[PDB]
């Protein structure tokens, strides 16, 4: 990362700061890192976060410059589709199959992130183009 | 299954039956007949023999010879004969098709075995043979694994003391005093009261008043002087064609010849004392045991008292203590061949048989080897 | 070869047989350490290894994945308690564990409902099996015959209770199944008895012919009884009884028309004395006998021969108190008078002085003249016992033709459904004659068992392309020859009873010196001389030799029968034998005879099975104890059979119903409509050969555990791919987050 | 016999 990015990375992980002292929360972290256009799986999130306990997760804050190394490192869509294929061959997913399996396996979500997520892209019947909805979460 | 037979070669009878069968299936006199006058009648029957109740029917016109004496076979041609009516006859049945089971007197000549199996898998084919001494198949008989035997038949007395199942053959002792032999004497004493039976027909006629009217007396000199005194032993008997003949202590006289040989002019004991010497050869250990268990066996041991007699005199002979006990079952003639017939079926006695194959590989000394 | 973190494993333990495990320590090549909730456990010179819990509580036993004890008592378990299923399969085998409450389930709607279907169509029900029965009998003009089988009390007459009404409400169209049950408390009374471990066991064999005409409509039954438990009537081990008509006509000596039967109370009767035990807990046999003498009524037994029955039945009790006095060591008689005899003699009308005398003495004929002996005391006490089995067991024949008689119908019966009930492979803590008949015909059933078994999965096979040689059975031909065959444990235990004075004692010693190191089947136990062990299919059963020949022995002596033949008083008498080398043979024979007569009954039918097995002991509704059930199922065979199994192919997948399930294995790249060629493409990647699985023709086999392979590498492709798209999604919502700060 | 006897 340039000095470009690292102000403009600054600017926004200041604008999450709730508190006034500059930092984020670790579990923020994984957040801002997705927001920047990383995508980490929470085991590489808590891998770069060093794996944090509970207290220090919930309560202890940390700046930018402690932070930077554990973006580079996670920063160091065919099997997107084959992903979404193995549910399908009319181009579309059930709805209540894919939040049925977000909803309980993996990284389980809420009912609202799911609901979210989904909303606009079902049909009458409840079926979703996962081509576009792929497309659409990858923008 | 195929059932073995049981056949015992007795001197006076053949008993043959199926094993398994509480008794003998056939009972016949072991007796062949040939005519002796000449054949008048042109287109009547003829035959050169007549076996058993034939040769009884038939007795006036025919000699009669027993192909057995004193247990030994004394010519196989007859027996041959007897064996082969017994089977297709009496029985009636194939001797190919099931094990057969004879019976012998412990002593008699050893070639006779061998004879007796050639004939059994040379004439008849029979799968399988055993040879048995007439008193352990007694033992058999009487339920019994200990005691002391007294077997008497025909031809033979002998004894053979068994002790839990061990027989002790050094204890074995063999008088030739038999019913032939009190026919014989029976005659020579009727002789005084002015009869003669003079021929083989005829001295069966005898053995028919032996069988009805003798009896041991249980004194000897008591009953002798009482005949003497009064008649009231006199009985008489309707010979065959109804002439009457009457016997007085005579009928008892020949019963006495067992307890005294001297009458025949025999060298040895009575079979009291040849008893007691057969239990005294006994080791001291076991005599109180071969007390008690006599029995008696076969058919010259069916006199009426001569349990009793026994009893009072080895009660004599035998120490004040020890307990003396006779024991006489009324079927004893037929108990050698209840015990064979009980022998033949046991489970165990199946690997005992001498194969026809194995006699085909051995010959038939085999028959002492194995056997006993 | 797989143990991780977060594997499962099955792992022995005093109080349940078996206790669940998680691995918590990756195993590769000695000790495990595993949490229950710690324990390190040894590997020894590997622990069993737990199905996914997708397949636990699936409908048939043979379905599962990883096959041991420890997965099929879970399954029966968690069916049992939680899903309240009485009825689960093994192979083709129905398996019954009796709920011992009511249930619903055997209502008219479920009857209607099963028939016409197949037996994967539908879960298991006894109707589904009598189902398949009439299914088989349709298409083949062959006879079919079920078969239940398990412990006393597991629920077999009630098993044939239900598989009767079947037929009766599928087929029938009007009235034989309401006489049928009609003559279950005629035949209880007459057959069943009280045993160490429950009452009313079942001591004998009855097999119900259920006839059809040409169309299949009910026509008539026929009902057969075998191996029956004679012996009992006269010997009765401690705290056991005789059958329980004896003691309900004991208990009704009150009343009047019995008062002639001058009974006394049931501990007065020497044959029902001996057990110590008259009265059953909650049965009043006073208020059983309404019951037994209403069955009768109503199944067409005359009040004469009602009165006939009892009055032969008071006969045996008063005969066995007869009592002699000795006289010798050969000689035995009866005291002057003596009460037993005189009361016996007048209830059955014959001459005192002649059964005074026949009794006492024997009688033997020859070809030429009759002799009469003397016996000793102890041969006169087994004739008489002889004699009471003898009677017994001919009134208990009568019973069950004057039954037919009922039950038969005048029409051609075209072809006929049997039912089968008989007591289960039983191990006690003493085992005695009774046992080991019972343990030889189970033997028996279980080689037809075997052989037919390895028959189906012959037909299986062909079926397919696949070779025969993967299979192979367990043939326990061994232990019958070892029992049954020439020189064997009956064989020289008639011989005992033929050879002059035989003893448990000795026979042992024969016992012993035949076989013992001659046979890997027989074995004596280490610290008696008095026992034997006999390595049944199940389990290893040590038989007491004390008092088998009492048990063994049965001959009547034929002037006896004759004497009994003689009389006119009544008409049953005389009936029951009117009808040699039959009357010699042991106890132990006739045994052997109608076990024979079974066999080839069954040996000419084609067999259905149901097992029962039951859950506890104590009479507790509807709960269940491993330690009971695991002896259960090795007495069933079903251990065995599972563990042959799992040799062989166990799993099934159809084309069609494999490549549903597993399609997210695959590719687009690698689906083409020629399913089986495809999933013949695709196995191949995912499992290495053949050796692992077979290509039918419309199924694939595996051996075990491919398919935990399979669930394995499937949901680790799901949870990888779910946790992609979550973490996606987080992204893009992020973003929205970036979105909803910086706006 | 063959000596002391008929036999
Ligand atoms: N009831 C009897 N009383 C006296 N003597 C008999 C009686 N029965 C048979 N005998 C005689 O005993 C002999 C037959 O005895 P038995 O045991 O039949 O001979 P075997 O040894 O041939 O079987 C014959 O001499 C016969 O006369
Ligand atoms: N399916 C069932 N439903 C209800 N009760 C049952 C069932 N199976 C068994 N039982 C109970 O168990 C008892 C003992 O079984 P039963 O069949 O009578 O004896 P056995 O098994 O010796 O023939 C039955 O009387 C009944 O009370
Ligand atoms: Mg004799
Ligand atoms: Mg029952």
């Amino acid at each position: 990362f340039n000095k470009d990015q690292l102000e403009e990375f600054k600017e926004a992980f200041e604008l999450f700061d709730r508190v006034g002292d500059g930092k984020i929360l670790y579990s923020q972290c994984g957040d801002v890192m997705r927001a920047l256009g990383q995508n980490p799986t929470n085991a590489e999130v808590l891998k770069v976060l060093g794996n944090p306990k509970s207290d220090e997760l919930k309560s202890r804050r940390v700046d930018f410059e402690t932070f930077l190394p554990m973006l580079q490192a996670v920063a160091k869509y065919e099997d997107y589709l084959e992903g979404f294929r193995v549910f399908d061959g009319n181009g579309k997913v059930m709805g209540a199959e894919l939040r049925h399996v977000l909803t309980t396996l993996g990284e389980k979500m809420t009912e609202e992130e799911v609901e979210t997520v989904l909303a606009g892209h079902e049909d009458s019947n409840g079926c979703i183009n996962y081509e576009a909805f792929l497309k659409h979460i990858l923008s | 299954e195929t059932t073995a037979l049981v056949c015992d070669n007795g001197s006076g009878l053949v008993k043959a039956g199926f094993a398994g069968d509480d008794a003998p299936r056939a009972v016949f006199p072991s007796i062949v007949g040939r005519p002796r006058h000449q054949g008048v009648m042109v287109g009547m029957g003829q035959k050169d023999s007549y076996v058993g109740d034939e040769a009884q029917s038939k007795r006036g016109i025919l000699t009669l010879k027993y192909p057995i004496e004193h247990g030994i076979i004394t010519n196989w041609d007859d027996m041959e004969k007897i064996w082969h009516h017994t089977f297709y006859n009496e029985l009636r049945v194939a001797p190919e098709e099931h094990p057969t089971l004879l019976t012998e007197a412990p002593l008699n000549p050893k070639a006779n075995r061998e004879k007796m199996t050639q004939i059994m898998f040379e004439t008849f084919n029979v799968p399988a043979m055993y040879v048995a001494i007439q008193a352990v198949l007694s033992l058999y008989a009487s339920g019994r694994t200990t005691g002391i035997v007294l077997d008497s038949g025909d031809g033979v007395t002998h004894n053979v003391p068994i002790y839990e199942g061990y027989a002790l053959p050094h204890a074995i002792m063999r008088l030739d005093l038999a019913g032939r032999d009190l026919t014989d004497y029976l005659m020579k004493i009727l002789t005084e009261r002015g009869y003669s039976f003079v021929t083989t027909a005829e001295r069966e006629i005898v053995r028919d008043i032996k069988e009805k009217l003798c009896y041991v007396a249980l004194d000897f000199e008591n009953e002798m002087a009482t005949a003497a005194s009064s008649s009231s032993l006199e009985k008489s008997y309707e010979l065959p064609d109804g002439q009457v003949i009457t016997i007085g202590n005579e009928r008892f006289r020949c019963p006495e010849t067992l307890f005294q040989p001297s009458f025949i002019g025999m060298e040895s004991a009575g079979i009291h004392e040849t008893t007691y010497n057969s239990i005294m050869k006994c080791d001291i250990d076991i005599r109180k045991d071969l007390y008690a268990n006599n029995v008696m066996s076969g058919g010259t041991t069916m006199y009426p008292g001569i349990a009793d007699r026994m009893q009072k005199e080895i009660t004599a002979l035998a120490p004040s203590t020890m307990k003396i006990k006779i024991i006489a079952p009324p079927e004893r003639k037929y108990s050698v061949w209840i015990g064979g017939s009980i022998l033949a079926s046991l489970s165990t006695f199946q690997q005992m048989w001498i194969t026809k194959q194995e006699y085909d590989e051995a010959g038939p000394s085999i028959v002492h080897r194995k056997c006993f | 070869e797989l143990y991780t973190k977060y594997a499962r494993v099955w792992i022995p333990d005093p109080e349940e047989v078996w206790k669940s495990a998680e691995l918590l320590k990756d195993y590769k090549p000695k000790v495990l350490q595993l949490r229950l909730k710690d324990l390190e456990y040894c590997l020894d010179p590997l622990p069993p290894l737990r199905n996914p819990d997708i397949l636990v509580g699936e409908n048939d036993l043979t379905a599962l994945s990883y096959l041991h004890e420890p997965a099929v008592l879970h399954n029966l378990k968690v069916r049992f308690i939680d899903s309240k299923l009485i009825y689960t399969y093994c192979g083709i085998v129905l398996v019954a564990i009796n709920p011992y409450e009511q249930l619903p389930i055997y209502g008219e709607d479920i009857i209607n409902a099963y028939s016409g279907q197949n037996m994967g169509d539908m879960d298991p029900h006894i109707f589904a099996v009598a189902e398949e029965a009439y299914k088989q009998m349709a298409r083949d003009e062959r006879n079919q015959s079920i078969i239940v089988s398990g412990e006393s009390g597991a629920g077999k007459t009630v098993s044939a209770k239900y598989a009767m009404r079947y037929f009766a409400t599928v087929s029938g169209s009007a009235n034989v199944e309401e006489k049928v049950l009609a003559s279950n408390p005629i035949m209880e009374s007459i057959g069943n008895a009280k045993t160490t471990r429950n009452d009313n066991s079942s001591r004998f064999g009855k097999y119900i012919e259920i006839g059809f005409d040409k169309r299949y409509r009910i026509i008539g039954a026929n009902m057969r009884t075998y191996l029956l438990e004679k012996s009992r009537v006269v010997f009765q081990a401690e705290e056991e009884r005789n059958y329980h008509i004896f003691y309900q006509l004991c208990a009704s000596a009150a009343l009047p028309e019995f008062k002639t039967l001058r009974l006394g109370n049931a501990n007065y009767f020497h044959y029902t004395k001996q057990g110590g035990s008259p009265v059953i807990d909650g049965i009043d046999d006073a208020k059983e006998m309404v019951n037994t003498r209403q069955a009768c009524t109503l199944l067409g037994i005359s009040d004469s021969y009602q009165m006939g029955i009892f009055r032969i039945l008071a006969g045996i009790l008063h005969l066995g108190n007869v009592e002699f006095a000795s006289r010798d060591s050969d000689s035995c008689a009866i005291p002057p008078k003596h009460d037993p005899l005189t009361i016996f003699c007048d209830l059955m009308g014959v001459d005192y002085e002649e059964m005074a005398h026949w009794l006492c003495h024997r009688k033997l004929a020859t070809a030429t003249e009759t002799y009469i002996k003397p016996i000793s005391k102890l041969h006169a006490i087994n004739a008489r016992d002889a004699l009471a089995k003898h009677i017994y067991a001919n009134l208990f024949n009568w019973i069950v033709d004057h039954v037919n008689k009922a039950l038969h119908s005048t029409v051609k019966q075209h072809s006929f459904i049997g039912v089968l009930d008989i007591y289960g492979f039983e191990t006690f803590e003493i085992n005695s004659f009774e046992q080991f008949c019972i343990n030889y015909a189970n033997e028996k059933l279980q080689q037809q068992f075997n052989m037919h078994v390895f028959k189906l999965e012959q037909e299986e096979y062909m079926k397919e392309q696949i070779p025969w040689t993967l299979i192979d059975f367990y043939d326990n031909q061994p232990c019958i020859n070892l029992i049954e065959a020439k020189m064997g444990v009956l064989d020289l235990l008639d011989e005992e009873c033929k050879m002059p004075k035989g003893s448990d004692d000795t026979w042992a010693q024969k016992l012993y010196n035949t076989h013992l190191n001659k046979c890997a089947l027989f074995e004596k136990p280490r610290l008696s001389n008095k026992a034997f062990i006999i390595k049944h299919f199940a389990d290893k059963v040590e038989y007491q030799c004390e008092g088998f020949l009492e048990k063994n022995k049965d001959t009547v002596y034929e002037e006896q029968i004759k004497v009994l033949k003689s009389s006119k008083k009544f008409k049953l008498l005389p009936e029951l034998f009117q009808d040699s080398k039959e009357h010699k043979k042991t106890v132990g024979h006739q045994f052997r005879n109608s076990l024979h007569l079974l066999m080839e009954t069954l040996n000419a039918t084609t067999p259905h099975y149901v097992r029962c097995i039951k859950p506890n002991d104590f009479k507790f509704p509807f709960t269940f104890d491993e330690k009971r059930a695991v002896q259960q199922l090795r007495a069933c065979g079903v251990l065995e059979t599972i563990r042959i199994s799992a040799a062989g192919f166990p799993s099934r997948w159809t084309y069609q119903e494999f490549f549903s399930r597993y399609r997210v294995l695959m590719k687009q790249k690698d689906v083409l409509s020629d399913r089986k060629q495809t999933c013949k493409n695709v196995l191949e990647k995912l499992i290495l050969d053949k050796d692992k699985y077979q290509f039918g023709k419309t199924k694939i086999f595996f051996r075990a555990g491919q398919v935990a392979y399979l669930e394995k590498i499937r949901a680790d492709k799901l949870r990888a791919a779910c946790i992609r798209i979550q973490k996606t999604i987080r992204g893009w919502l992020m973003r929205k987050k970036y979105m909803r700060m910086r706006r | 016999w063959x000596a002391x006897c008929p036999a």
